[PDB]
């Protein structure tokens, strides 16, 4: 009497990586090719 | 030993410190020149309550060890398979990461089991006859001492069933050696309460008529636990009386707040709510006695004699330290209050009453094991008196058939008998009502002797227990003596008693007549 075995619930997909700061980095180059292109006129 | 939170026990702990730690102080150099291993194990019983975590912890906090890490043993067990192993596991994994990353210069452990007899047992030895719970032992085992070596362990177990544990477990290689804690005896009693009321009396919340020696006396077989719960009860007790006398008039709060050095408040939290569990009781008799006893005739004083006569001799005997003895009468003659009151007029510390009112539906084998505990419990006295009550009710005994419970049966047999340790007196007390049929079962031999208890034989007794009981006047009093003049009369007292509580439901004048019928048709010849 010794509860069987029991089949993993199943899979919950989440994937996080590195993309907070290199897409904040990415965004600071935009802001000053803005800034220059608006000065050139 | 005072110095520190115990207190009481030092016969205990002078062979506890010997066979255990006298390579734990000796200078490192002459303990590895002879080359000799430090103990592993230690194995601590006795009654529960009685200053056991305590011990186990100063133990731990005096060897400069690690904190302990304490485990229950019913937490362990799981339904699922595989985790009590885990469980089991995780205890072990800091000291071996320890002991590898530090090599042999690492410090000490401790590990606190409690109640390991439930997860130790005897495994079958009978193919298909194994334990529901040997993986737990198995792996207990194993870790304990297997293929790898630990050196900077040590390990404590605590438990109250010192029969249970697997004898394989208790080899000089685990757990070598063993210690008992029994009931603390007057003086202990008087250090522990010392100690918890140094607080008080350094602080001056002690009263001069407050005596801890005096009280020590009133305390027969208590527990520490009990003097620590009997200690806040009457603080708690002191607490609310004074706020609710100094509340009653405008007076300065300081001659009330010291007012709570009275020794009122002690008596008070002693008979309110300390009800100690190895310790007489005192709410029992009101049920099992309603009415005293009345002295309506010569045989009750001769009954007091013979109990009186064999309390002292089990009090004053050294070659019989069993007695017993069986009381035995017609139906309805008041055999339950006379045991009783002799159980009380014995003035024994421990005064335990099993009845089988508290067994309705029981199966046999529960009842079995409740007599077994009471017995076990009253054996841990150094008196006891115990009384059996009916026994041909605890049999099932039916003239059909006839029909009974044999194991219960044998349980009784064999346990009248049973002597307890060496030092240790008991007397048992057994009530029935029909002794040709225990005779009959070959039981009356097991007996030491015989008492009897006879009814109300002549009208005059019954005259004179109408007369103490005291419900009817001179002139029916008369009259009934007229009329029941000859010496014919055979009535029990309690049958007495309903007859004449429900003649007493009569109408006032229609009364002397309804008792007469009523005691006419019953019966009135043995
Ligand atoms: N001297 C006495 N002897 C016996 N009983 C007495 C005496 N004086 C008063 N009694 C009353 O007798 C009552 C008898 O109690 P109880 O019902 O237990 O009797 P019992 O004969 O042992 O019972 P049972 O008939 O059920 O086997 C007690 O409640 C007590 O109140
Ligand atoms: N000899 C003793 N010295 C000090 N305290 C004690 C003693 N015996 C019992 N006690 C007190 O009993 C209380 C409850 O006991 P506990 O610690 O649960 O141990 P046990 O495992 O015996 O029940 C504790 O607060 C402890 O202080």
């Amino acid at each position: 009497s010794m509860a069987e075995d029991a089949d993993m619930r199943n899979e919950l997909e989440e994937m996080q990586r590195r993309a907070d700061q290199l897409a904040d980095e990415s965004l600071e180059s935009t802001r000053r090719m803005l800034q220059l292109v608006e000065e050139s006129k | 030993f005072e110095k520190m939170g115990i207190g009481g026990l030092d016969k205990e702990f002078s062979d506890i410190f010997r066979r255990a730690f006298a390579s734990r102080v000796f200078p490192p150099e002459i303990v590895e020149q002879m080359g000799c291993k430090h103990v592993k194990g230690i194995l601590l019983y006795g009654p529960p309550g009685c200053g056991k975590t305590l011990l186990a912890r100063q133990i731990g906090k005096m060897l400069n060890a690690r904190e302990p890490k304490v485990v229950n043993g019913p937490e362990i067990l799981n339904k699922y398979v595989g985790e009590s192993e885990a469980n089991i596991r995780k205890l072990f994994a800091d000291a071996e990461e320890e002991q590898r990353r530090l090599g042999a210069n690492s410090g000490l452990h401790i590990i606190i089991f409690d109640e390991i007899d439930a997860i130790c047992k005897q495994r079958g030895s009978m193919a298909g006859s194994t334990g529901v719970h040997d993986t737990v032992v198995n792996q207990l085992l194993s870790k304990i001492d297997g293929v790898e070596q630990l050196n900077n362990i040590l390990v404590i177990g605590m438990t109250n069933r010192p029969d249970l544990i697997d004898e394989a477990l208790l080899r000089p290689g685990r757990l070598e050696v063993k210690m008992e804690i029994g009931l603390p005896d007057e003086k202990g009693r008087l250090q522990i309460l010392h100690i918890h009321t140094a607080r008080m009396r350094g602080h001056q919340l002690l009263s001069a008529d407050v005596d801890i020696k005096e009280l020590a006396v009133e305390t027969k077989n208590f527990s520490g636990a009990e003097l620590e719960g009997l200690v806040r009860a009457a603080q708690s007790t002191a607490m609310n009386r004074h706020i609710k006398a100094s509340t009653k008039v405008e007076v300065d709060m300081e001659k009330a707040e010291s007012l709570q050095v009275t020794r009122g408040d002690f008596l008070a939290s002693l008979e309110n709510d300390i009800k100690p569990a190895f310790g007489t009781n005192q709410e029992d008799y009101a049920s099992y006695i309603m009415n005293g006893i009345i002295k309506w005739g010569d045989p009750v004083t001769r009954v007091l004699d013979d109990g009186e006569l064999l309390v002292q001799q089990t009090k004053n005997s050294d070659r019989t330290p069993l007695v017993s003895v069986l009381l035995e009468g017609p139906p309805h003659s008041g055999k339950t209050a006379l045991a009783a009151k002799i159980a009380e007029e014995s003035n024994f510390p421990f005064i335990k009453i099993c009845s089988p009112d508290k067994m309705i539906g029981f199966s046999e084998t529960a009842k079995c094991q409740a007599m077994k505990k009471i017995f076990d419990d009253a054996y841990k006295s150094q008196l006891s008196c115990v009384v059996v009550d009916d026994i041909e009710r605890l049999l099932d005994y039916v003239p059909i058939g006839p029909r009974f419970s044999n194991l219960v049966l044998q349980a009784l047999l064999v346990l009248l008998k049973k002597a307890p340790p060496q030092g240790r007196k008991l007397l048992i007390i057994g009530t029935t009502s029909r002794k040709d049929v225990l005779q009959e079962m070959e039981m009356l031999n097991a007996f030491s002797t015989t008492i009897h208890v006879p009814n109300i034989a002549t009208g005059e007794q019954l005259l004179e227990a109408l007369e103490l009981l005291g419900n009817f006047k001179d002139k029916e009093r008369t009259t009934i003596a007229q009329q029941v003049k000859g010496k014919k009369v055979w009535i029990g007292i309690k049958k007495l008693l309903m007859l004449i509580e429900m003649s007493l439901q009569m109408d006032p004048e229609y009364r002397v007549r309804k008792f007469l019928a009523l005691l006419r048709e019953e019966g009135a010849s043995p």
